[PDB]
């Protein structure tokens, strides 16, 4: 996260760290949506152009974390993956359209002050909150800049949703309805963006109707980090909720 | 060596 | 169910340092 700040303890209890077993390293962010299901970006698990195709046994999920590199004894919980489900129409060949994946844990994780699931939006909450200008929150242990370097603890930044035409005119990549972009415009002064290592993490919004946090997006892609005139792109969670429901219902 | 070793119960 | 309600915040009626910024943007 660039231009963000240290998260408070228990501020994002649904935050999940996708951890590579060997070598032990941070791969991506993710989110807890139930005691046995974790949501992340498909590109975090599958991306043929870079010879990336992880299997269940190559990864681990660390939940309830704050510190990036330390083993948080008596606080974080480490879970093994039972099965990975990537959207069947995830477009890794072109623009990362439908960049979403689900991971089922081998065993249910125990909720605590530091571990708690986030809500997935309904059509009405999505329609009401997904508006240009409305701000969401992005969290992660990704790099602090495109080029300090890495954060000691979880970072957080609030960013405004951007108008679709502006999103489209900011890049040469083909934008689809399954994506939305966020970030400040050059003339807005304020800055902030996700960066390397934050992918797969959540873009959440707190509903002013019921005071619950909803995950509206998944950190998907960007060209550089916090560059003027550029914006981060996020997977539109509600647009792909039918797929999420289908997977969970069947498995 | 950037990350602290995790107990082997997970590695 | 109880999703989206944080034990250390909503559950205890405590607000985090920047959630107000989000609320103020929901005009
Ligand atoms: N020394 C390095 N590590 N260099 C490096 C590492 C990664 C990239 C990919 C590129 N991402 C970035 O430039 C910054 S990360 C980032 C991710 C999401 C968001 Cl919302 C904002 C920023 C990106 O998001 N590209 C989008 C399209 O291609 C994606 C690549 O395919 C696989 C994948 N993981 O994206 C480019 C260069």
């Amino acid at each position: 996260i660039v231009e963000g700040s240290d998260a408070e303890i228990g501020m994002s209890p649904w935050q999940v760290m996708l951890f590579r077993k060997s070598p032990q390293e941070l791969l991506c962010g993710a989110s807890l949506i139930s005691d046995r299901w974790v949501l992340t970006a498909a590109h975090c698990l599958l991306y043929p152009p870079w010879d990336k195709n992880f299997t269940e046994n190559d990864l681990l999920v660390r939940i309830g974390k704050h510190s990036r590199t330390r083993y948080e004894r008596n606080i974080e919980k480490i879970s093994m993956l039972e099965k990975i489900y990537i959207h069947p129409r995830y477009n890794w060949r072109e623009n990362l359209d439908r960049d979403i994946a689900l991971m089922k844990l081998k065993k249910p994780v125990a909720f605590s002050d530091y571990i708690h699931p986030v809500c997935l939006p309904d059509r009405e909450t999505a329609a009401s909150l997904l508006q240009a200008g409305y701000k969401g929150r992005v969290t992660g242990w990704g790099n602090l800049k495109e080029t300090k370097g890495q954060p000691s603890v979880l970072q957080v930044v609030n960013l405004p949703i951007v108008e679709r035409p502006v999103c489209k005119d900011s890049t040469r990549i083909r934008i689809t309805d399954n994506m939305f972009c966020a970030g400040y415009k050059p003339d807005e002064g304020k800055r902030g963006d996700a960066c390397e290592g934050d992918s797969g993490g959540p873009f959440v919004m707190k509903s002013p109707f019921n005071n619950r946090w909803y995950q509206m997006g998944i950190v998907s892609w960007g060209e550089g980090c916090d560059r003027d005139g550029k914006y981060g792109f996020y997977t539109h969670v509600f647009r792909l909720k039918k797929w999420i429901q289908k997977v969970i219902d069947q498995f | 060596g950037d990350f602290e070793e995790i107990p082997e119960e997970y590695l | 169910a109880d999703c989206g309600l944080r034990p250390l915040f909503e559950k205890k009626s405590l607000e985090d340092k920047t959630e107000r910024e989000l609320l103020e943007s929901y005009i």
